[PDB]
C-alpha cells in the first residue's frame, strides 16, 4: 500500500520507479486485495483512500444472487430518480447488500 | 440442527429448483395433450405406464412447489423483513411518526406497523438493538418519559414473540413474489385434485424468461389510457345501438329466409351484445353480417350508417388499441437500451462521460476497474463496519462521521482525480 | 449440389431463386431482418402457442358441443374434441382466421353458456388477433427500421 | 405528436426555469438546488 501510495501520488520519478521495478513481485500478489476509491475529505479537494478487501467477502459476493440484486438496483436507479437522492439510494443498497452478503455467508 | 442443515440445502439451490418445476409442468401438459371424449381417457403412443407416471409427476410437482416455498421463505423473507424494519426504525428516530407526525388512515401499507412498536424483537435484523432507549432519551423528555418508554416497553413456544410473528406474517403476505409462489403452490394442489386445470402453470414462461416479462409488463404499463379507450369504444357502440334500435330493426334475421322461425335483435339489451360479439371483431364493419339495402327508402341513410360504423370502429379504434400496445413496447425496449447505454458512457458516481476518459487509451475501462468500480465502495463500507472504532485514520473517522451524519458530500459530484491535475 | 439434383430431377431445380437475396444487397438486408431478432421472435411464437394451448384446454373442458364441420350434422358429423385435434384446429383455423374464432364455429342463439361463449370469443379475438399478430409484425418492422 | 407535446410540456417544466430559462444542471452543483431555485428564487406565484 505504501509503495502503491508513493507511486500513485508521486509519479514520474525514476528512483522510486526503479525501486518498484525491483519490488514487482509483491504487488502482483496483492493487486486483487487492495482497493482504491475517491472522496473529498473536508479539504475541499480530491483525496484518495486505500484499503483492504477480505477474500471470503469478495469471493462470496460476486457469484450467487447478488448479481441479480445488483441488476435490479442499477435498473431502478438509472431508469428514474431525483438527481441528488440517487446516492442515498446507493447507500441504502449498500447497507442491505452488506446484510444480504452476511446472510449469504451464513449458509 | 440437522433440520437447519437440510434448510441450508434449499436456499443454496433455489433457482434451479424453480426452473426444474417449470420443466415438470412442461412434461405434464405434454402428457395431458392426449385426451379423448368417451368421461375422458388417454391412449398411449408411449410406454404402457404413462398414466401411473402422471400419478407420479402430479405428486412430484406439488412436492417441488412446497419445497421451493420453504426455500424462498428461508431465503429472501429475512431481507424483506430487514428492509421493512430498517425503514420503520429510521422513521421512529428521525421522524417520530408514531410519536409526533401520526400518519393518517391513508396508506395502510404504512399504517400496518402501529402494532409492532412495543414488540421486543423489533430489532431482529437491524444491527442496533438500542433504538428503544435512544429515541426515549432523544424525545421522552417532552412527551412524558413514562408514556413513551412504556410505549416502547413448550419452552420454545414460551420464548417467541407472538405479536411480532403476527406482524411478520402481515408483512410477508403483502409481498408480490410470495403471493405468486403461494398461488403457484395452491394451483399445484388444486391440479392434484383435478388435473384438468393443472395446465395453469404455463404462466411461468412469462415470469422467468426476462423478455416475455417485458411483454407482460407491457400489458399493464398504459392502464388508465387503455381502460378509458375501451370505455370510449363501448360508448360509441352503445350510441350506434341506440340508432339501430330506433330506426333499423327490420334488418335483423339470423334465420334462413325468415319463414323459418325468424329471430331478431333490435332490443336494447340484445342489439348491444350483437354489435359487441359480431360487429367489433367483424373486419367488414357491420355490412357483412346484416341485411343490405337493395332499393329501400332508407338506403342512403343505411350506407351512411355502414360507412361511419366502419370508419369510427374498425379503421380508427382498433388501430388506437394496437398503437397503444406497440407504443408501450417501444418505450419499454427504449428504457432497457437506455440502461445499457448509460451503463457504458458514464460513470455511475462521478457521472462525467466516456470521452474524457479516452484521451488516455483504454482509460474509461480503467476508470471503472480501478477508480470507482462500485463494488469497492461496498467492500470499503464493510471494512469500516468490521474494524474497531479506535483505529480509524483521519479519513476513516471522517467518512464514518459523515455516514453517521447522513449528509453525503464526500461522494464526488463531477470531480474525478484526473480532472484535478494536469 | 442443387444444380446437380436438379440435373437429376428438374422439378426442384427452381430452388436457385434464392440468389436474388444473396446478391442484390437490399434484399440481403431484408433476409438479414428475418434473423436479427431470433430469441425474441422464437420466445414470442412459443408464448402464442401457450395461449392457444390454454384456450384449447378451456374449449376441451367446456365447449366441445360446437364442433361440426359437417353440414347439418345428420350428415356424418365430425367433431374436434380431442386435445391433439382441437389444438391443431385452432392453429390452422383460428390463428389465420381474422375474425378470431366466431366465424368458423357454431354461434350461441339462446343457450345456457351464451355469455361465457361471447366472453371466450372476445378474449380470443383480443389476445390473439389484436395483440400478438401485431407484436410479430412490429418486431419484424422494428428490425427493418 | 399530441402525446409528444404533453411530454415536452412536462419535460421543460422540470429542466428549466420558466423565467431565467437557464437549465437544470447549473442549479445542481449545489445539491437540491434547482428545487430551491424554484422554491425561493423565481417561483412564479411570487411575481403574481
Ligand atoms: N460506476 C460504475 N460502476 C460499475 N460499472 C460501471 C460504472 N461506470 C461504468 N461502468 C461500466 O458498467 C459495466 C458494469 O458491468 P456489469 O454491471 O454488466 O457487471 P457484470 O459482472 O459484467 O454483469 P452483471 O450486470 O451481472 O453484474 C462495466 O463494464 C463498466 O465498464
Ligand atoms: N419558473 C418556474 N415556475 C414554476 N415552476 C417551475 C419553474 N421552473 C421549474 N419549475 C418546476 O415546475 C414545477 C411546477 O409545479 P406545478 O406547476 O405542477 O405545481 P403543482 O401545484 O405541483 O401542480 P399544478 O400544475 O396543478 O399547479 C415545480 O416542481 C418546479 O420544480
Ligand atoms: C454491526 N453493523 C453495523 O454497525 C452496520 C451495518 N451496516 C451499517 N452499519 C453502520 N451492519 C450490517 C452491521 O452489522
Ligand atoms: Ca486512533
Ligand atoms: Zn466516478
Ligand atoms: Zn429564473
Amino acid at each position: 500500500v505504501l509503495l502503491t501510495n508513493l507511486s500513485e501520488h508521486m509519479p514520474n520519478d525514476t528512483r522510486l520507479q526503479t525501486f518498484l521495478e525491483l519490488a514487482e513481485s509483491v504487488l502482483n500478489y496483492f493487486q486483487p486485495f487492495l482497493g482504491r476509491i475517491e472522496i473529498m475529505g473536508s479539504a475541499k479537494r480530491i483525496e484518495r483512500v486505500y484499503f483492504e478487501i477480505s477474500e471470503s467477502s469478495r469471493t462470496q459476493w460476486e457469484k450467487p444472487q447478488v448479481k441479480e440484486s445488483k441488476r435490479q438496483f442499477i435498473f431502478d436507479v438509472v431508469n428514474e430518480g431525483g438527481e441528488k437522492e440517487k446516492m442515498e439510494l446507493f447507500v441504502n443498497f449498500c447497507e442491505d447488500t452488506i446484510f444480504e452478503m452476511q446472510l449469504a455467508a451464513q449458509i | 440442527a440437522y433440520q437447519q442443515k437440510l434448510l441450508n440445502y434449499f436456499a443454496r439451490n433455489f433457482y434451479n429448483m424453480r426452473m426444474l418445476a417449470l420443466f415438470v409442468a412442461f412434461a405434464i401438459n405434454f402428457i395431458l395433450l392426449f385426451y379423448k371424449v368417451s368421461v375422458h381417457y388417454v391412449l398411449e403412443e408411449s410406454s404402457g405406464y404413462m398414466e401411473p407416471t402422471l400419478r407420479i409427476l402430479a405428486i412430484l410437482h406439488t412436492v417441488i412447489s412446497f419445497f421451493c416455498i420453504i426455500g424462498y421463505y428461508c431465503l429472501k423473507v429475512p431481507l424483506v423483513i430487514f428492509k421493512r424494519e430498517k425503514e420503520v426504525a429510521r422513521k421512529l428516530e428521525f421522524d417520530g411518526l408514531y410519536i409526533t407526525e401520526q400518519p393518517s388512515e391513508d396508506d395502510i401499507k404504512g399504517q400496518w406497523d402501529r402494532l409492532v412498536i412495543n414488540t421486543q424483537s423489533f430489532p431482529n435484523n437491524y444491527w442496533d438493538k438500542f433504538v428503544k432507549r435512544k429515541v426515549m432519551d432523544k424525545y421522552g423528555e417532552f412527551y412524558g418519559r413514562d408514556r413513551i418508554s412504556e410505549l416502547l416497553g413448550s419452552a420454545v413456544l414460551n420464548s417467541i414473540d407472538v405479536k411480532y410473528q403476527m406482524w411478520k406474517l402481515g408483512v410477508v403476505f403483502t409481498d408480490n413474489s410470495f403471493l405468486y409462489l403461494a398461488w403457484y403452490m395452491t394451483m399445484s394442489v388444486l391440479g392434484h385434485y383435478n388435473n384438468f386445470f393443472f395446465a395453469a402453470h404455463l404462466l411461468d414462461i412469462a415470469m422467468g424468461f426476462k423478455t416475455l416479462r417485458t411483454i407482460l409488463s407491457s400489458v399493464t404499463h398504459n392502464g388508465k389510457q387503455l381502460v378509458l379507450t375501451v370505455g370510449l369504444l363501448a360508448v360509441v357502440v352503445y350510441l350506434y345501438t341506440v340508432v339501430a334500435f330506433n330506426f333499423f330493426r327490420k334488418f335483423y334475421n339470423k334465420s334462413e329466409d325468415g319463414d323459418t322461425p325468424d329471430m331478431k335483435c333490435d332490443d336494447m339489451l340484445t342489439c348491444y351484445m350483437f354489435h359487441m360479439y359480431v360487429g367489433v371483431r367483424a373486419g367488414g364493419g357491420i355490412g357483412d353480417e346484416i341485411e343490405d339495402p337493395a332499393g329501400d327508402e332508407y338506403e342512403i341513410y343505411r350506407i351512411i350508417f355502414d360507412i361511419t360504423f366502419f370508419f369510427f370502429v374498425i379503421v380508427i379504434l382498433l388501430a388506437i388499441i394496437q398503437g397503444l400496445i406497440i407504443d408501450a413496447f417501444g418505450e419499454l425496449r427504449d428504457q432497457q437500451e437506455q440502461v445499457k447505454e448509460d451503463m457504458e458512457t458514464k460513470c455511475f458516481i462521478c457521472g462525467i462521460g466516456n470521452d474524457y476518459f479516452d484521451t488516455v487509451p483504454h482509460g474509461f475501462e480503467t476508470h471503472t476497474l480501478q477508480e470507482h468500480n462500485l463494488a469497492n465502495y461496498l467492500f470499503f463500507l464493510m471494512y469500516l463496519i468490521n474494524k474497531d472504532e479506535t483505529e480509524h485514520t483521519g479519513q476513516e473517522s471522517y467518512v464514518w462521521k459523515m455516514y453517521q451524519e447522513r449528509c453525503w458530500e464526500f461522494f464526488p459530484a463531477g470531480d474525478c482525480f484526473r480532472k484535478q491535475y494536469e
